[PDB]
This record gives C-alpha cells, structure tokens and sequence, in this order.
RNA sequence: UAACUGGGGCGGUUGCCUCCUAAAGGGUAACGGAGGCGCCCAAAGGUUCCCUCAGCCUGCAGGUGUUGAGUGUAAGUGCACAAGGGAGCUUGACUGUGAGACCGACGGGUCGAGCAGGGACGAAAGUCGGGACUAGUGAUCCGGCGGUGGCUUGU
RNA sequence: AGCCAAACUCCGAAUGCCGGUAAGUAGCGCGGCAGUGAGACUGUGGGGGAUAAGCUCCAUGG
RNA sequence: UCGGUGGUCAUAGCGUUAGGGAAACGCCCGGUUACAUUCCGAACCCGGAAGCUAAGCCUUUCAGCGCCGAUGGUACUGCAGGGGGGACCCUGUGGGAGAGUAGGACGCCGCCGA
C-alpha cells in the first residue's frame, strides 16, 4: 500500500512544481530523499539507563531500531569522554519515511502548544529543512527532526514543503 | 595508480568503485605468465578481458556484446556463464592457463563469482 | 625597549656574518632610510637610542620604522667563572645586520632636519652607516 | 604485573613456549593453540 | 641536562644506479619508506630494501613514488 | 673507600633511542644545544572486507575540506594507495633451516629469499616467524625448574 | 607589502662518496717482528668562549 | 566516433563557458529469494528497461586561480693566489644555483571492445 503522502507525491505535487518552477526535465524536479530524527541525552553521562528508554520511544514513534551513537569527542565541561553513548538517531527511508511524515504532519503538529505554526527561515541554505521538537508525548525530552530532500536550495524546498502541508508562518 | 579523490552526493559510486579498485591493484598486477583477469560489472552486462599490464598489451577479452550472448535467454547470473566460457576459450587458445582473477573493486559474490566460476571449470587455474 | 615575547630555542648559535644582505636593502615605507656598510650586531639598546634620538630630534610630526628586530639572543656566563659546565643565559638580543641593510626609516617634510636627525642615529651605531633617499621606481 | 607463563597442551606435557599476560587483565588462566612439536599438531596449550 | 646522543646506525643507500647485486643483498637501509620497494624488490621488517633477484641497481618513479627496481 | 673533570674538591654524568652541531654518502668531539627509555597491548598481533580525517560555514543534517587530524608511548623518516578509522574469522606473539648481505677492532647487532612440517585468513592471487620503523635492557661463572635418555671408574 | 631562523624548507649547487669504463703510472691474501695510542702551528668549514687567547674541542689540506 | 584497462603524475589540475545519448555508460523504477545495514534495499547484493540526458561521464570556450619555465647575470663553490688591525673582503681557472624576466600550458602516449 503505497503510503497516501507517496502517491499525493507522484500524481499532482510533481507535476505543479514542476509548473511553478517551470523545469525542463521531470527527474530535476526535487523530492523526498530521507527523513532523520535525532534525540540527544547528554544526561546520559551521567546514567545510561536513561538511554534504554530513549530507544523504546524512538521504536515505538517510527517503527525502525535507532543506532546509538558514541561520544566522538572528550569535552571537560560537559565531563564528556570519549566512546560512551550520548543519544540515539533513525533515519528512514522509502515508504517508512512517507508514513511517517504523513503521521507528524497531519496528526502530532497540530498538538504543539499554542502552535501558530513552524517557522519558515529554519532551512540550512541547501534545500534542506529542520525543526526541533521540545516534548515527545506529541505522537499518539526533546527530539530533533531533519527533512533532506533534493531541492538545490531553500525555495525549491520551500515550495515543495508548502505543497506537502507543512505550516508555515 | 595513484588512488583517486572522494566525491559528493552524485559520482560517489563511481568515486567508491574506482577507489576500491585500486585498492585491489596495489597486490594483483598483470605480469607476463599469469595475466590480469579484469572483471567489469556495469548495470547491463559484464565483461571481462585479460590485460598484460607489464606490457601493458591485451590478450583475450568478452563481454556481453559478443553474438554468443548478444539476445537470448536468461538473467544476468546465468548470462555471466556465457562471458565466463568464451574469455576461458580465448586465453586458452592465445597460450594461457594460470591468470590472477580480480574482483574490479565491487565485491566477490553474485555474478563476479558465477563468472569466476564458469571460467574456473574450463580449464584456468585461479 | 624591543625583546621578542616567545623565542622557541633560548640559546641559540652565533648568526653568521659573512655576505651581504638577502633583501631590505631599499627604502620600503618612508622617504629616508639608514643603510648599513659592514656587518655588525645590532643590540636593543642600541636600537632603542638610536629611534630617540631621530624621534626627540623631529620633535613632532615625521614617522619612523624600523626594519630590524633584535630576536637573536646571546649568552654570557657568570663573571669570574672557569671555562665549560654548559652555555650561559641569554643577556643580549642582536639583530644580525649585514652589508646593504636598510636599518631606519623616516619621513619627514624638512630635508635638512630629516637628515640631521638621521645622522643622530648614526652615531648610536655601531657600524659604518649611509644616508639613501628613496628612489622613484 | 605482566609476568612469564608457560604454557603447554594436555598431551605432550612438555613446556613448550613462554609469554607475557598482564594478570589483573586476565586473571583467567590464558590459553590458546600452537604448533606442539612433540605432538606434532596443532592443539591447545592452557597456560601452567 | 644536555650531553647524550644515540650511536649512529649507519642507515643510507648502500648499492647505487649500476651497481650489479646478488639476489637477498641489502640495497637501501631506512626508517620508513623514504624509498619504496619496485620491481624485484622487496621490504624488510624495519624498512630494509633488499634484491630479490641478480641484476642492476635502477631507481626510479613507478606509479609516482620513488622506488628501487633490479633489472635482471 | 671508581672514573670523567679547562688543577683537585663541591656540584653533575656514566647503558639505550630521536633530533641539531655534522661542513648534501657513512662516521665525527666538548662538563655542546633539545627530549625520551628500564614499558604496554590477549589486542593496540594475523588475515579478509569496508570507510576517510582535522578545520571551516549553515540549520543530528547539509556544503566545503588531499592532509594542516590520527598514528599507545620522545623526536625524526613515513603513512590519505593508508601504516589512520570500523567489522568477520582467528593465534604465525609457530617448529626445522638461512641463499645471500649491511654495521662493528672484537664479543656482537640487523635484514633476509627460498624449502619442509603443521595452521590462520581469503574464492583466489597471496600475506602471516608479533606490534609503521628505530629505545623498553645485562656478557660469562654459579645455581633452580620442566623435558629427553647420551654417559664416567668391576658389573 | 618589506623581512629572520642549527634543531623552518616550495627550491638547491660546487665538492665529496658508490659503481662501470677508457687512457696513464703502487694494490691484495697468508704469516714473523714491531713502535704508536701526550701531538704542535698554519689554510679552510664549525662548536664552547666575550663577533677574546700562542685558548679548547671537531672536520678537511700542508 | 564512444566504452574498459594501463603509463607519465597538474604543461594534465581547479574554476568558467557552450553542448552530446547510434551501440555503450549511467540515472532510473522493485525487494521474491541468496546477501546487508553500529538503524535505512541511501551503500553492497539480486531481477529487469517505464522515462532521461537534469547530474555523473564525454566534448567544448576562456590563461581567471593554480602549474611548468628559459637565455643572460648574480650568490655560492673545487683548485691556486692576494688584501685587512680584526670581524672579514677580492681575484685567476673549472663548475654554477634560488628568486625574477620573456614565455609555455585548458595534457600527452599505449592496448582492447562497440
């Protein structure tokens, strides 16, 4: 079952980008390459059980199993060392991205508190969006969410972001 | 060679590939008994030709282009056993028996072995 | 008084004195320049009396650079001591100036001062020292 | 604290090699195979 | 503190362009890989470079590196 | 009841490794100029496979970045083809040898092809006789421990 | 923009060193017997010393 | 006229400007099994051929950054002499850089397959 964001996709928000930004060739037209969402406990230095819990959120809100990474680095001030878990990320792909954008969108945005929307100026200058999450029980700790998609810069992105429902300012 | 630079986004397969080709050549190199049996593995076919790099000279080579294979039946695994046969007839006629196999720089599974394979029973010693 | 705040080896060889100068030899940022005629070492002190005398000289108005810094150091072992037991500490800095060095500069309006004061200096030198003007390229 | 075991199979019974193993590391008596030239194979020598 | 120095090892090339080797002779002692071992040539544990085979003493650049080779 | 020593004493040093002095092979002194060693790792060894960093810019993600990061441990020569980083499997951190060579007055120090046994890894070619290399050590005498069965006073 | 560096080098000679060869005029192996192992000055390249010493310690000639 | 694999290792690169799809290369769409992800068929591996030259790749303009670079001279120097109170300076004969200048350069040379 193609996930409803997918076709959505393939059938009209291809062809009116495409229109918008008046391209020549169909395969320029930008898309959807992953979605990453990322957790960082720092607490974890200071337990590591903690991050057990961290990945049973993470698996239950997407449905893969994150990879916990290390500490690349040893920093003083945060008592940081070298090779101890601080957090744990996802990234999806395919159809699992497709669901998954499809359930934050339509149904855990709107849960924000006092949600007048995301703002528009949070994309990195390549196309590539980000926005950060402050509680989890937003889905039926803080959790960052990453969109990389095709788009050459922030326009393309923008646009293809409007047309896939996203709320901005 | 000397090693190639790393890529971004697009050409990074091609960047990978290449670069792990020479990884693979700095200890297999085509001497003048035993030649170089280099294996390429595109998205259509797979050739496979027997360079003398000392010399720097070819002396066999196949592919997919050949008649023998060019339109018929099967799928790439098995289409690779044609390819593997004709390159051993063509080193075996032009006064081979002993060549240094090497994967090209993809890895050693699927048709790379079933070509391997297919020319290892007709006589080349690997 | 010009000593340089971080110097990677303390004690350090003799700088050679042997040939001219690699390069410096004309005037670069102001109108008057101090150039040497025979090798030397050029103490911070020595520097140091020389700038005010073309500076107190002048009086007001008028720049001066000057091209050489005393960065290499000397040593010198406790008085009245037997020879060996190692080197001695660093007691002077030295600038190694060698023939054709363009040591001071100066611009000033007043021809006759400038070069008045730039005679001041010289006195304050220890080597054998000329007035050049800088030459229109 | 890295001191010298001998190690040796359970067949020949004859010392075979020596070596060095940091004892609070591993405390476990250490072991591993070699080429035992008596038996003339290649066993197990448990660390004496 | 000063006054101690290590006893010279005599490192250095030790058969030069033209010169005729036996096979196994030392031709290159080094630390590292200042010269790299070409053809007929091989590598030792502590960066020795010694003929594999008689011949000729030939350095050179192969695959842009300088290496020693030995024509037979 | 030591020696060196710009008289002797006092102070300091005595062996090994790296750099400079050292004058573009090698070697080269001073109580000349800078530092390290008397270890460590059961993986920080072997093999197969895979990856590229530091730094910078933007909001974990993206762009840039060819060596400026890292290399257990001092410096140097190297290492981006990685010798740096990550996984699978393992014990060659072997037994019997040493064509041929380098460096020492000598004792000695160092590298090493190829072969046999019996193994690891790899499909294979091949690599593996510890560690990227160079310090981490001590001659003989005497004695202890395990093995083997060669021999000593009539048998 | 102009500069400095024994332990800086994008570069880099002259000499010297290793081997081959041509021409021209002592070398090596094996043994018997030694002495020497306190050096001096002068030319050149350096270190310590103070841009000293008929100073001192090295390299290379006389 | 293009694809694969080599040599030299920037006079080849970087950037910039205009293009190309006959076979070929690639993008490309899918995960059924073998195979795999410190999580993800993005990568590896598997099976095809819907669309496409937009990127890679190939061709092409520019000396813009980078790169190469004489001749002449100079420093320096083997040998042999001078001079100076000293630090040091000079010459005869043999050799002779670095920097810089005129310039070069948008690679070149092999083997196969279509």
């Amino acid at each position: 079952t193609t996930p409803r964001l997918k076709t959505k996709y393939r059938e009209e928000i291809v062809g009116k980008l495409r229109d918008e930004f008046s391209y020549e060739n169909v395969m320029q037209v930008p898309g959807l390459v992953k979605i990453v969402v990322n957790m960082g406990v720092g607490d974890a230095a200071r337990d590591s059980k903690l991050i057990e819990g961290a990945i049973r959120d993470l698996t239950t809100i997407t449905g893969q199993k994150p990879a916990v990474t290390k500490a690349r680095k040893s920093i003083a001030q945060f008592k940081l060392r070298e090779g101890q878990p601080i957090g744990a990320h996802v990234t999806l792909r395919g159809d699992r991205m497709w669901e998954f954008l499809d359930r934050t969108l339509s149904l855990a945005l709107p849960r924000i508190r006092d949600f007048r929307g995301l703002s528009p100026k949070q994309f990195d200058g390549r196309g590539n969006y980000t926005f950060g999450l402050t509680e989890q029980v937003m889905f039926h700790r803080g959790m960052d969410i990453t969109v990389v998609t095709t788009a050459t810069n922030d326009d393309e992105g923008r646009a293809l972001l409007r047309h896939l429902g996203f709320p901005f300012k | 060679a000397y090693g190639v630079k790393i890529a971004k986004g697009k050409a990074y397969k091609g960047a990978a590939l290449k670069r792990r080709h020479i990884r693979i050549r700095k200890k297999v190199s085509g001497t003048a008994e035993r030649p170089r049996l280099v294996v390429t593995r595109s998205n259509r076919g797979i050739t496979a030709q027997v360079i003398d790099d000392i010399a720097g000279h070819t002396v066999a080579s196949a592919s997919t282009l050949d008649a023998s294979i060019r339109g018929g039946e099967g799928d790439k695994s098995a289409k690779a056993q044609q390819v593997g046969k004709l390159v051993a007839e063509r080193a075996k006629a032009a006064g081979v028996e002993a060549v240094v196999f090497d994967r090209g720089g993809n890895r050693y599974a699927g048709r790379i072995a079933a070509l391997a394979d297919a020319a290892r029973e007709a006589g080349l010693k690997f | 008084m010009l000593i340089p705040r971080r110097v990677k080896h303390r004690k350090q060889h003799h700088p050679k004195r042997s040939g001219m100068s690699k390069g410096g030899t004309q005037v670069a940022f102001g109108e008057y320049g101090i150039q040497a005629l025979t090798p030397a070492y050029v103490t911070n002190r020595q520097i140091e009396a020389a700038r005010i005398a073309m500076t107190r000289h002048i009086k007001r108005g008028g720049k001066v650079w000057i091209n050489i810094y005393p960065d290499r150091p000397l040593t010198k072992k406790p008085a009245e001591t037997r020879m060996g037991s190692g080197k001695g500490s660093p007691e002077w800095w030295v600038a190694n100036v060698k023939p054709g060095r363009v040591m001071f500069e100066l611009s000033y309006p007043n021809e006759k001062i400038a070069r008045e004061a730039l005679t001041r200096a010289a006195h304050k030198l220890p080597m054998k020292c000329r007035i050049v003007r800088r030459e229109a390229g | 604290v890295r001191p010298k075991i001998t190690l040796a199979c359970v067949e020949c019974k004859e010392r075979n090699y020596i070596t060095k193993k940091n004892r609070r590391n591993n405390p476990d008596r250490l072991e591993m195979k070699k080429h035992c030239p008596r038996c003339n194979a290649h066993t197990a020598h448990r660390e004496t | 503190r000063n006054g101690r120095d290590s006893n010279a090892q005599r490192l250095g090339v030790k058969r030069f362009g033209g010169q005729v080797v036996n096979a196994g002779e030392i031709l290159v002692r080094q630390r590292g890989t200042h010269f790299h071992p070409g053809a007929g040539v091989g590598r030792g544990g502590d960066d020795t470079l010694f003929a594999l085979q008689a011949g000729s003493v030939q350095f050179g650049t192969f695959r842009g590196r300088k290496v020693v080779n030995i024509v037979p």
